[PDB]
């Protein structure tokens, strides 16, 4: 009844006849809702990568921490000479575990 | 018509478009640019053809005078708004005020003449409850040195400065507006040290001399100023002079000194991160979570947008970012909960941003007109689940069964087997075969509830004109053409009450009928709003006559129907998501809203009614408007022919904030059920002014780690917002990811945020807001100082410190009596008064001290700073000042004074409608009686047929006869009679006459039709003088009373003085039933420690409060049926009581309520014996327990003679106010007494068995049959 | 079977005369025609 | 029966698997 579009066949008639014009080619259907990884930085779960912002927040962290001033400078010393989304993470992960210890 | 003095605080929203045109006209060479050059262009134009009037011939003169000056300074340059708002902060003259110096410098003066006195007196009180023998040390002195302290800050020269101004230009317009005078000169530009002021008719020019930079203002820019500099001062005065606020104070400093910096070189953008605060506040909380993959989440998104918004202002460097940051960090991040949450009340004293016209249609233009795509699955589920809610919701109430509901045509056999037997039905079997539902059609049995009252129509508006003539709001001079005139009125009171034929299923009718979609004047208009801080920022709508009217109703009908249906080991967890709901209206669509607006129209009985908003919208074109902001346009054509740009909005399919808001509301919620059932986990919901907050929850077994079930929360939480977001988007609202926070703790609501069971509160919201002029008609003194007192009592217990709270309200107001009485601009202010007030001292502290009800300018007693109810305003002032006497701040001649002074003359009627006051003479509110007066009319001469027959002429004659039956006995009682009278024909009209509104305009427009004598215009403008003349007379009077020993009690004294006041109409009979003894006179307290006795509790009084808190380290975290209008037959007949004879009369006015018969009446009213919390945190540790406190005098079945909640609250109250500093509660547990003993304040009452009747009673002869007065056909 | 094949027929029916109410219109007076006259004058 | 029941249910699983448009004008 209609054209393969995607199950490859979802059949779809607008408000009227000729309506469908905005999302018909604009494949190629609509942008749909992102997904939402664990692994992407998004609002339901904190993942650091390669922006400013991410250092910004760590650096925030670590001030905010209860953790001793000696050992804040000793992190801030060990932080600033990392460099890499992995090794970033990993840091991560460590410094999560020792503030909540 | 001079009874009408300019405004006092700003109320507009700024914009750039009037400034622009003002200076234009000025000719003045100025730097703004515009994004629209239509109205730059336009009037170009218009002044070049060369049209102009008497406004312009004004306006070119001042300009030429800055024309002239400008030359003395040849390096000058104007600094535009904002991007100034640096130096206008910071300056200041000696030379240019100097009058209100002296003024000030005298207030001072006279404070500090019994700055020991007040302190010494309060000294006493404190020390009466048993908190020590003397305050903290480091108090005494601020107490002392308060004024030195408000003078040594650093925006003192800046207030003064601009208070000068202000009050020169209110004096100015106000003055010359009036055309008593038609001619007149030119101001001349003032000199002085450094700066030099020009003060047109309209606009401001400030011109310094070192710096040259030239500034020009208007009316609305000087009151802004003003109230931010005011604000700033009261506000950092208040943080300096107390010591909690030791490290805030640094914070909020610093926050002031970088922001300010920013001004001088962002611009207008600088209230983007101005904006930033609140989402700021609320991440660094976040930081601290119990869940580590938390924190910094909102944390990313609000520094990306930070470094977004500046990457494209244009710093492009990185520097400055770092910078930045790590001044937000030092400003923010701190150790105290409830300090975390102090920055959210200066968000707004930073100004406010010039908004345009143009970019605020731009978004919403862009926002509506957008396809979109849904998923007719999750909708049939959503629907599915809306119906099930609706099945239940009938369900219930009914015994459980489906009568007149709905019909099933495939359904499967379980589902039709509910119907068949009766039970009810949950989301499960609704979401499994939703096929079912698919074809359903309803049966109404719901009606409308049509003649409740008269409020919503009544709430004033504005309205819009005609679609045929839609250039009315524009002034002449701002187009390229003529525009027409507009004969429909702005004023939904005065077009709803000057009708001649109205009934509500007109208008019903109306839409039903369909002519609502061919009316030929509908028409929509958009208008913008004020103190916003936002460029786009929001808007409102308007709309046309009866399209508003029908809006209206049908609102009232959902929220009046079916609204109230959606009302409402191992153990439960939750955790929070919070989101904006802004910029939702513009995303719901017909194809989403009709399937429920279909099953409205079947279950209420009208056909198509509940889905006309977008129905009538698709084809009316929408725009915005303001009287300065002119479409671009070369003659007057019809709404549609106007291109789709720039101001307008063609077309749209989004709804409009606030028009059907509950239909929205409650058809939202199946999604988030549907959500809910997908995750397995359930929710609630709630939305708290213009965020919604979900809360989800979870069942874990019992002995488990906190932290682990706190880890729990979220992970599910997490899975349900994906599902939510998934759904929400298959729907068509895409709820954004940044804009919403997860958090395990904390959730915001209107009266603070709420983190874990303990509130935390922004205690300096209210202070920023005491100002020296209430808001009203006529500023008047007794208005201020009322308006003091409430915002320090507010002030005061959201946190801030009683004392230095009452010190403040004593300064503040002999710092108002003086500018009210010497530097004002009142007419009637005769030297022969001004001179015999200003010469003597001590009268006019006397007279400033004096509490008000007895008749002084004082307007906070003492006991109110701790209960916030006092019981008797007479006697509680009375031990005011006698405790003001003992502590020798006042003369003794001043009780005999008070005693003795001279009645007034009131009526029968007024001790009836206020049955508190010992009248005095001169002592109303003119705005609060003006209101009356003009009421009065409008309301008796109108005839619509919904208050047909309710005021005839001889209104007030029945009523003052009404008035002097119920009192006039062998025993008056004011307090019997105020609620008969009020719930009484009598106290409708006039809770109808209140709820009914006033302002400026309607006043105006009752004055020209000649509403009120000219007799009274005096009376009311002369008012002002005669409270000072009363006391003056009163505080000079030497008298004496033989009979008055200062030692006789509050009561006993207060008895007499009642008495002899109003004794003209008492001939002696007594007045029973009005005082109570007053708090702070007889409540000791006593704070037992560990290992002492209890003086006050031995030496021999008995009965006491008992208070304990523990030592746990805490403060860090841890045939009637369904009433109708007739409800007031009841309690007014209650309120008679039992009389026999006088039974005649009761039923006689319960009659002329509405129609009940005696035998009904008797049996429906009961019969009894008579015929007359969360603002703390140490309260959750302590143990109140009442034993020795049955000990009441005569110990009856009566209301509690002294408040047995008052006695609670103060104990609350010295028990919170001893912890106040230390986080730890100390060592020991703490226990606390609080005895009472009131034996001099016992009344040997006689209780009569009723007064019996005195007077031939007499009533409207006619019982009235209006619909909207209580039902003459009830049942 | 016959019954099988009229459930499945008035399923149908179902689907097509909601998806009539939300189109909308598209017809003679699809909208709310259903509702009673009114529940009072 | 077999194969027009087949049918008639595959049918339905397709027309229970819709889209909707909406345009952005009021009347063209
Ligand atoms: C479909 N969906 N899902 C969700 C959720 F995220 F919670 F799941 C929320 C919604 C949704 O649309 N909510 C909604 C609910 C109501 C309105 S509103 O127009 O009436 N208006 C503007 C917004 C805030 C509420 C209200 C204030 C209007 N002022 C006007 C002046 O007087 C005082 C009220 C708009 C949208
Ligand atoms: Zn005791
Ligand atoms: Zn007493």
């Amino acid at each position: 009844i209609m054209i393969a579009i995607p199950p490859d066949l979802k059949p779809i008639i607008g408000r009227d006849s000729g309506r469908a014009l905005a999302e018909v080619l604009k494949l190629l259907k609509e942008f749909q809702l992102k997904p939402i990884g664990k692994k992407v930085s998004s609002a339901v779960g904190f993942v650091p990568d390669t922006g400013p912002a991410s250092r910004s927040v760590i650096r925030s962290i670590i001030k905010s921490s209860r953790l001793e001033e000696d050992r804040k400078r000793y992190l801030m010393t060990l932080l600033d000479d990392i460099k890499g989304a992995n090794d970033l993470a990993k840091f991560h992960q460590m410094l999560m575990k020792i503030i909540m210890k | 018509n001079q009874i009408l003095y300019p405004e006092v605080h700003l109320d507009s929203p700024i914009v750039t478009n009037k400034i622009v045109a003002i200076l234009e006209y000025a000719r003045v060479p100025h730097a703004y640019s515009l994004e629209d050059p239509t109205l730059c262009q336009n009037i170009k134009h218009r002044l070049k053809n060369g049209f102009s009037n008497q406004m312009i011939i004004n306006n070119v003169e001042v300009g030429n005078v800055i024309k002239s000056k400008l030359r003395s300074y040849p390096a000058h340059s104007h600094i535009p708004y904002p991007n100034c708002n640096q130096d206008l902060f910071n300056i200041e003259d000696k030379e240019s005020t100097r009058k209100i110096r002296e003024l000030l410098k005298k207030g001072n003066s006279l404070y500090s003449k019994v700055s020991d006195k007040v302190f010494q007196c309060l000294r006493d009180t404190n020390s009466r409850l048993g908190l020590g023998s003397e305050l903290r040390e480091d108090i005494k002195e601020k107490i002392i040195n308060l004024g030195v302290y408000m003078h040594s800050s650093q925006w003192f020269e800046p207030f003064l400065f601009w208070f000068t101004v202000k009050t020169e230009m209110r004096s100015v317009i106000k003055s010359q507006t009036h055309t008593c005078h038609r001619r007149r000169h030119t101001p001349v530009f003032f000199t002085g040290s450094s700066v030099e002021l020009l003060i047109s008719r309209d606009l401001v020019a400030i011109i310094s001399k070192e710096s040259q930079h030239v500034y020009y203002l208007t009316f609305e820019l000087v009151l802004m100023y003003c109230d931010v500099i005011e604000g700033r001062l009261m506000t950092e005065t208040a943080m300096t002079i107390d010591a909690r606020y030791a490290e805030l104070l640094g914070r909020v400093r610093y926050m002031w000194k970088l922001i300010d910096g920013f001004f001088p070189a962002l611009g207008n953008p600088t209230y983007q991160i101005v904006a930033m605060l609140e989402p700021l506040s609320l991440a660094y909380l976040q930081l601290r979570d119990i869940t580590v993959e938390l924190r910094g989440a909102f944390l990313n998104h609000c520094f990306t947008e930070i470094h977004d918004v500046l990457d494209q202002n244009g710093f492009s460097d990185e520097g400055t970012y770092h910078e930045l940051i790590e001044a937000l960090d030092y400003i923010f991040i701190t150790d105290d909960i409830h300090l975390t949450g102090e920055i959210f009340s200066f968000f707004r004293s930073f100004g406010h941003p010039r908004l345009e016209a143009v970019t605020a249609a731009e978004n919403v233009r862009k926002y509506m007109n957008q396809p979109k795509v849904i998923v007719y699955e999750t909708l049939m589920k959503g629907h599915a689940i809306f119906c099930g809610i609706i099945i239940n919701g009938y369900r219930d109430r009914h015994g459980g069964s489906w009568p007149p509901l709905t019909l099933p045509l495939h359904a499967a056999d379980t589902i039709r087997n509910a119907q068949a037997s009766g039970e009810g039905l949950t989301h499960e079997q609704c979401v499994d075969n939703w096929k079912s539902f698919a074809g359903v059609r309803f049966g109404c049995f719901m009606p409308l509830s049509l003649d409740s009252d008269l409020t919503m129509y009544l709430k004033d508006k504005a309205l819009a004109a005609l679609q045929r003539e839609w250039d009315s709001v524009y002034p002449k001079e701002f187009l390229r053409y003529d525009p027409p005139k507009g004969t429909g009125s702005r004023r939904l009171v005065d077009v709803f009450l000057n009708d001649s034929s109205f009934d509500p299923y007109d208008m019903i009718m109306y839409v039903v009928s369909g002519a609502y979609l061919h009316d030929p004047e509908f028409n929509l208009s958009y208008s913008l709003k004020e103190k916003e801080i936002k460029e786009t920022g929001r808007l409102f709508a308007k709309m046309t006559y009866k399209m508003r009217a029908c809006q209206v109703i049908a609102e009232n009908l959902i929220s009046n129907g079916i609204g109230k249906y959606f009302k409402d080991t191992y153990e439960t967890v939750s955790a929070f998501i919070t989101t904006d709901l802004k910029k939702y209206c513009l995303n719901w669509r017909y194809e989403t809203i009709s399937l429920f607006a279909q099953r409205l129209n079947e279950i209420y009985g009208l056909p198509s009614f509940f889905q006309w908003l977008h129905k009538r919208l698709e084809t009316s074109v929408l725009y915005v408007s303001d009287p300065h902001c002119p479409p671009d346009l070369d003659a007057h054509v019809p709404l549609c022919k106007v291109p789709n740009d720039q101001i307008f909005i063609k077309y749209p399919m989004g709804g409009i904030e606030g028009y059907c808001q509950k239909l929205w509301t409650i058809s939202t919620i199946p999604y988030l059920y549907l959500a809910a059932y997908e995750s397995g986990v359930r929710i609630a919901s709630l939305v708290q002014g213009d965020n919604q907050t979900i809360a989800v929850t979870k069942r874990v077994p019992s002995t488990w780690p906190y932290n682990l079930k706190k880890r729990e929360a979220a992970r599910v939480t997490r899975d349900y917002f994906v599902i939510l977001r998934q759904r929400l988007h298959d729907i068509g609202h895409h709820l954004k990811a940044n804009e919403t926070i997860v958090s395990s703790h904390f959730f915001v609501y209107s009266k603070g945020i709420y983190y874990d069971g303990l509130l935390v509160s922004q205690s300096l919201k209210s202070i920023a807001r005491c100002v020296f002029w209430s808001e009203t008609i006529v500023d008047e003194t007794r208005a201020a100082c009322s308006n003091i007192a409430t915002t320090m009592a507010k002030s005061i217990e959201r946190g801030y410190d009683r004392y230095l709270a009452y010190s403040l309200n004593v300064l503040k107001v002999i710092q108002q009596i003086l500018i009210s009485l010497g530097f004002t601009i009142n007419s009637t202010m005769t030297r022969d008064v001004v001179i015999p007030l200003l010469t003597n001292n001590d009268l006019l502290i006397r007279m400033a001290l004096l509490p008000a009800p007895i008749g002084g300018m004082n307007y906070l007693n003492m006991s109110r700073l701790f209960v916030r109810n006092i019981g008797d305003p007479v006697t509680s002032s009375i031990a005011d000042l006698k405790r003001m006497i003992l502590a020798s701040l006042m003369p003794e001649e001043t009780l005999h004074q008070v005693m003795t002074q001279q009645p007034g003359d009131s009526s029968f009627l007024d001790w009836a409608s206020d049955p508190y006051s010992a009248n005095l003479v001169c002592v109303q509110s003119i705005t609060r009686l003006l209101k009356n007066i003009t009421a009065r009319f409008v309301l008796i001469h109108s005839p619509n047929p919904m208050l047909k027959g309710l005021f005839h002429d001889d209104s007030k004659e029945e009523d003052e006869r009404l008035a002097a039956f119920l009192m006039d006995r062998h025993i008056i009682v004011p307090r019997a009679a105020h609620e008969i009278l009020d719930h009484s024909v009598t106290g409708a009209r006039e809770s109808i006459a209140g709820m009914l509104d006033t302002t400026k305009g309607l006043i105006r427009a009752s004055m020209r039709k000649g509403g009120l004598t000219s007799r009274v215009i005096t009376r009311l403008s002369n008012y002002d003088y005669e409270q000072f003349r009363a006391g003056m007379v009163l505080l000079t009077g030497r008298k004496r009373n033989v009979l008055i020993d200062k030692e006789s009690c509050s009561v006993q004294l207060a008895r007499a003085l009642r008495s002899h006041m109003w004794a003209r109409l008492a001939r002696g009979r007594p007045i029973y039933g009005l005082e109570v003894p007053d708090v702070l006179e007889s409540m000791r307290g006593h704070l037992i420690r560990r290992h002492e006795t209890c003086v006050i509790c031995e030496c021999g009084s008995v009965n006491y409060g008992w208070f304990f808190v523990p030592s746990g380290c805490q403060l860090d975290d841890i045939s009637r049926s369904l009433r109708s209008a007739v409800r007031i037959a009841t309690v007014y007949s209650w309120a008679y009581g039992d009389d026999d004879s006088s039974w005649n009369e009761a039923w006689l006015l319960a009659r002329q309520r509405a129609n009940v018969s005696l035998e009904e009446l008797r049996v429906i009213t009961p019969i009894s014996t008579s015929t007359n919390t969360s603002l703390v945190r140490v309260a959750r540790y302590t143990t109140i327990s009442n034993d020795n406190l049955s000990f009441v005098i005569s110990d009856k079945k009566v209301d509690t003679n002294f408040i047995y909640q008052q006695g609670m609250l103060l104990g609350l109250g010295v028990l919170e106010t001893l912890f106040r500093l230390e986080k730890d509660t100390g060592s020991s547990n703490t226990v606390l007494h609080l005895h009472v003993e009131t034996d001099c304040c016992v009344i040997p009452m006689i209780d009569h068995p009723r007064i019996p009747s005195s007077r031939k009673l007499e009533l409207r002869a006619e019982l009235c049959t209006n619909p909207l007065i209580y039902d003459n056909a009830p049942l």
